[PDB]
């Protein structure tokens, strides 16, 4: 079921574009999971470092980027509510997830 | 001015010093490392340039004022 | 020529516009011309506004211009609608 | 006291451009709500561009520039002409 | 008399309207809810403003200038009520 | 010269060859892929040189439907292909030139089709001040009027509109103060599928109002996308009933018929205190 | 990777003169607000005679090459490249005069 | 007005009883309440007409309303 | 840092400058005022551009998606 | 002037606004778009300037004019 993450909007989950395919990415106590063909499975253990783009430079970007680096890739989660990024960000901490900030 | 800068008998000495083949630039860079680190302290390093060039091979040219520097 | 809409030649008043401007807290002084020039530029406007609603009431075979003709006016003239893009009209 | 429009003015204003048309309660209610809002816009400017410049009084000048500030090309030229000759007019009368 | 969850008071055929007038021809079955959320958020959003002004003034009715000028600070500029 | 639709899954250049009777396309690579079109069975002849396009294009609109390779076609694309700070602008001059170039080159072979047709074929060109941005299918394309046929011929599928086999236009979507409209041509054969041109801009309205007008081509407005499926169906079981009961004359409704208004305030042109 | 600034004559690498700068020539040059091109046009990736001077007032070698005003480090006797006409006369408006340490200039 | 008078009334109030309790309201503001409403909802179908015809299609779905909303810098 | 060269930018606002009148001075803090408010403008305007060609489900940004991009933000009519 | 906007800046600012892919015409488009915004904002600064009767084009009118369209800016005086 849906863990203890919250969005700022109170909802278990937010909305985001992996590649070309909009969908929603869930927080669980466990994982990361992106419920959109595709479906992504991502387990905390797998994860090395979370990076957060928030523009790479000059301009507010309103909507945010996180990149997943793995032992096999890296996910880049599109088109987040830049709203959103202090909630994941603490939330992946607390689970003992690498989180970087350029 | 440029023919000014001439050297004289007060300026400090030259002394030149046979290394490996290929290792210049790397004394060059260690004394000027050792030079950095040992800035500061009680015993520094009392020298004043050091440098090498490409033609004079095996050759480091060291700018000081005493043999126990060098 | 006693009002000074009449020595100008305007329509609106200069007076209330003079009363407006300075029981406004606006600034300081007030000129004597700044009234003037502002009705004139009023006045305009609304001749130009009602030119066109005039138009758009007679192209629908009306007598009276109601809402739905000044929204006409307003969206079907490239300025006016520059103007007023970020205006809403009741029963436009 | 009697409430204020610029109800009579557009009625002036209507017949003079066309003397065979009405307006009804409603688009005059609109009319008036456009002219003080307008009036409300350049006011602001006006004050705005007398605190920039460190001045205390709204003078023509500051009045013209607002308009070529607020107003798109050919409407701020006319409306510019319209105000300049009213001015010239009302200051030779 | 308290009022619950009359959100679904903005039927179906409103909606649809709405976007006709919009000139919108299919319309997904998960819009209506969409749209509802959004009006809700609009409307708290005005409505928390124009409270907020009817309460400076000392007063216990929303009155129309209060919508105007809540209206007037989002830029969303309102003739035919005033102004 | 390409040909559209190709009659390979390869795109291979090829020779078109005027004949008495028609043009004959022939790939170098295999005989077997010619593609013969007759004189008699081309309906439209268009040319449209490089104006803003990286390509220059001869398109014939047929009679009847030929079957290039594994596809039947209605058209048929004979095209070539220009693609490949003073320097950067003197190789745009240089684009010109090569452009200028294929646009005499394929003007001049198109008007020798004509020629060969002994008068069968007239040469239309698009006029692309007329233009106007539109969705026929899945892309935004500018729609480029010429003497007697609406057309987009750069992307595919191509649209052509015979204007004389139109029997009414429709705008969709018009109303009060709105974004984009929709056009629909209904055609004098009620058996053939009414063609839809979606999000033509707002600001080009009264522009293609007026050129319907001197097309003389009827027009109608309304704010609701209208279904043609049910339309059209009811129309085929019976168009005698359908032009008994008023046909698209009386859906036309010119006539705004609104006299309710919304009153007056006093009428007083009078100035009060 | 390194560079050696043709004016003042230190040696950096070439990502370091893009983010930070010349530590001695950003009062003329202005090389770390300087786009890549600015930035070949006044340091050279193509040099000879590294020199490492540790006291810049009492060297002697560093008044014969001109760098005893400058930071310590990493120093080219000669530098392939000359400054741009345009830098030039830049620098000759600030009144401070460019000689070039490509060695055909003596 | 194609949204009713009442149920918008209701709504409105429903949503006016969190701010302050048992608060009255004036003839000319739930009107214009419906009026910013309507031509808001209309303009947002607008958007999202267009981003859905951008995508080559004819139905607009919620990403077209929460494209046109996060363009449109909407929280 | 900014992206756009320093003496291209002012060269281009003294050509615009120009056509409203002539012998117009600027500042050197105009300028940069002027490149930084430009530049930020391009970067919004190229994320929304990238979302509205993410949406449509590619990679490639095309001319069509900047005017609808300044379509719904409310700049093209 | 207007070519002075080469094309790798405008793919530097696309790249650091996200941007993966570029079509070939996007740089026409930027470069119009650009200019349509350089005019309006130098137009008002220009008014700005005549006001104040001067012949130089000061921080100040480009800060107002900024403020003025609501792109207000931080850092330049303001
Ligand atoms: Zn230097």
């Amino acid at each position: 079921t849906p863990g203890s993450f919250q969005s700022q909007h109170m909802q278990p989950g937010v909305n985001c574009s992996l590649k070309a395919s909009e969908g929603q990415i869930y927080l669980l106590d466990k994982c990361l999971f992106f419920a959109t063909k595709p479906c992504v499975y991502l387990p905390y253990s797998g994860i090395i470092s979370v990076v957060t783009s928030r523009g790479t430079g000059q301009s507010t970007s309103r909507t945010f980027d996180i990149e997943v680096q793995f032992s096999g890739g890296s996910h880049t989660f599109a088109n987040i509510n830049k709203d959103e990024q202090k909630p994941i960000e603490d939330f992946l901490k607390g689970q003992g997830v690498r989180v970087k900030n350029e | 001015p440029q023919r000014l800068l001439i050297p004289t008998v007060d300026d400090p000495g030259i002394w030149g010093v046979k290394v490996r083949l290929g290792k210049e630039k790397d004394v060059v860079r260690q004394i000027l490392k050792k030079k950095l680190a040992r800035e500061g302290t009680k015993n520094p390093l009392e020298i004043y340039s050091a440098f090498q060039r490409d033609s004079f091979k095996g050759h480091v040219y060291i700018e000081a004022r005493k043999a126990e520097a060098i | 020529a006693k009002t000074r809409s009449s020595r100008a030649g305007l329509q609106f008043p200069v007076g209330r516009v003079h009363r407006l401007l300075r029981k406004g807290n606006y600034s300081e002084r007030v000129g004597a011309g700044a009234p003037v020039y502002l009705a004139a530029v009023l006045e305009y406007l609304t001749a130009e506004i009602l030119e066109l609603a005039g138009n758009a009431a007679r192209d629908n075979k009306k007598t009276r211009i109601i809402p739905r003709h000044l929204q006409l006016a307003i969206r079907n003239d490239e300025e006016l609608n520059k103007l007023l893009g970020r205006v809403t009209i009741a029963q436009g | 006291s009697r409430k204020e429009s610029y109800s009579i003015y557009v009625y002036k204003v209507l017949k003079q451009v066309h003397p065979d048309t009405g307006i009804s309660s409603k688009a005059m209610g609109i009319m008036n709500s456009f002219v003080n809002d307008i009036f409300e816009r350049i006011a602001g400017e006006a004050s705005r561009l007398a605190h920039y410049n460190k001045r205390s009084t709204i003078t023509s000048r500051e009045i013209q520039t607002a308009v070529r500030l607020l107003l798109p090309g050919e409407l701020a030229k006319h409306a510019v002409s319209e105000g300049t000759k009213a001015v010239t007019c009302y200051t030779s009368a | 008399k308290v009022l619950r969850d009359n959100i679904q008071g903005i039927t179906k055929p409103a909606i649809r309207r709405l976007a006709r007038r919009g000139g919108v021809k299919r319309i997904s079955g998960l819009i209506y809810e969409e749209t509802r959320g959004v009006l809700k958020v609009f409307l708290e959003n005005v409505i928390r403003d124009a409270v907020t002004y009817t309460e400076h003034a000392k007063r216990k009715t929303v009155t129309a200038m209060d919508v105007v000028y809540a209206l007037k600070r989002q830029g969303r500029t309102l003739y035919g009520f005033g102004g | 010269v390409f040909v559209r639709p190709a009659p390979d899954s390869k795109r291979v250049t090829g020779t078109l060859f005027i004949h008495q009777n028609g043009i004959r396309y022939q790939s170098p690579v295999r005989s077997d892929h010619r593609v013969d079109i007759l004189f008699s069975n081309i309906k439209h002849l268009f040319f449209q040189p490089c104006k803003e396009e990286l390509m220059v294009i001869i398109h014939c609109h047929l009679k009847t439907p030929l079957m290039i390779g594994k596809k039947k076609t209605f058209d048929v694309q004979f095209y070539r292909e220009v693609s490949d700070d003073e320097d950067e602008l003197e190789q745009e001059q240089e684009e010109r030139r090569r452009k200028a170039l294929l646009d005499k080159e394929f003007r001049r072979f198109a008007e020798e089709i004509s020629e060969a047709s002994n008068g069968l074929l007239d040469l239309e060109t698009p006029f692309r001040e007329l233009g106007f941005t539109g969705v026929p299918f899945r892309s935004s394309v500018l729609c480029l009027p010429t003497r007697d046929c609406l057309i987009q011929l750069i992307d595919t599928p191509f649209l052509v509109v015979t204007l004389e086999e139109i029997e009414v236009a429709h705008l969709e979507r018009v109303q009060f103060g709105l974004k984009n409209f929709d056009l629909v041509f209904v055609f004098k054969d009620f058996s053939k599928p009414v063609v839809h041109i979606n999000t033509i801009p707002i600001e080009m309205l009264e522009f293609v109002k007026q050129w319907l007008t001197d097309v003389d081509i009827p027009y109608s407005e309304g704010a609701v996308n209208l279904n043609w499926g049910t339309i059209m169906k009811t129309i085929q079981a019976d168009p005698y009933e359908f032009f008994e009961n008023g046909g698209w004359s009386x859906x036309x409704x010119x006539x705004x018929x609104x006299x309710x208004x919304x009153x007056x305030x006093x009428x007083x042109x009078x100035x009060x205190x | 990777r390194e560079r050696a600034c043709m004016l003042c004559g230190i040696v950096l690498p070439g990502r370091v003169f893009m983010q930070n700068g010349c530590p001695n020539c950003d009062s003329v040059l202005n090389l770390r607000d300087s786009d890549q091109a600015t930035v070949n046009e006044c340091t050279s990736s193509s040099f000879e005679g590294l020199v490492a001077v540790g006291d810049n007032e009492h060297s002697w070698v560093a008044k014969w090459l001109r760098v005893d005003r400058f930071q310590p480090g990493l120093y080219a006797v000669r530098v392939d490249g000359r400054l741009p006409s345009d830098i030039v006369a830049a620098l000759e408006q600030y009144g401070v005069y460019y000689r070039p340490r490509d060695g055909s200039v003596i | 007005l194609l949204i009713r008078k009442l149920p918008f009334q209701r709504l409105v109030r429903e949503i006016a009883q969190d701010f302050k309790t048992d608060l009255r309201f004036q003839s000319a503001a739930i009107g214009a309440l419906q009026e910013a409403s309507e031509a808001y909802l209309v303009g947002l179908f607008e958007d999202t007409n267009l981003c859905a015809i951008h995508a080559k299609r004819v139905t607009i779905m919620p990403k077209d309303i929460q494209l046109a909303r996060r363009i449109r810098g909407e929280r």
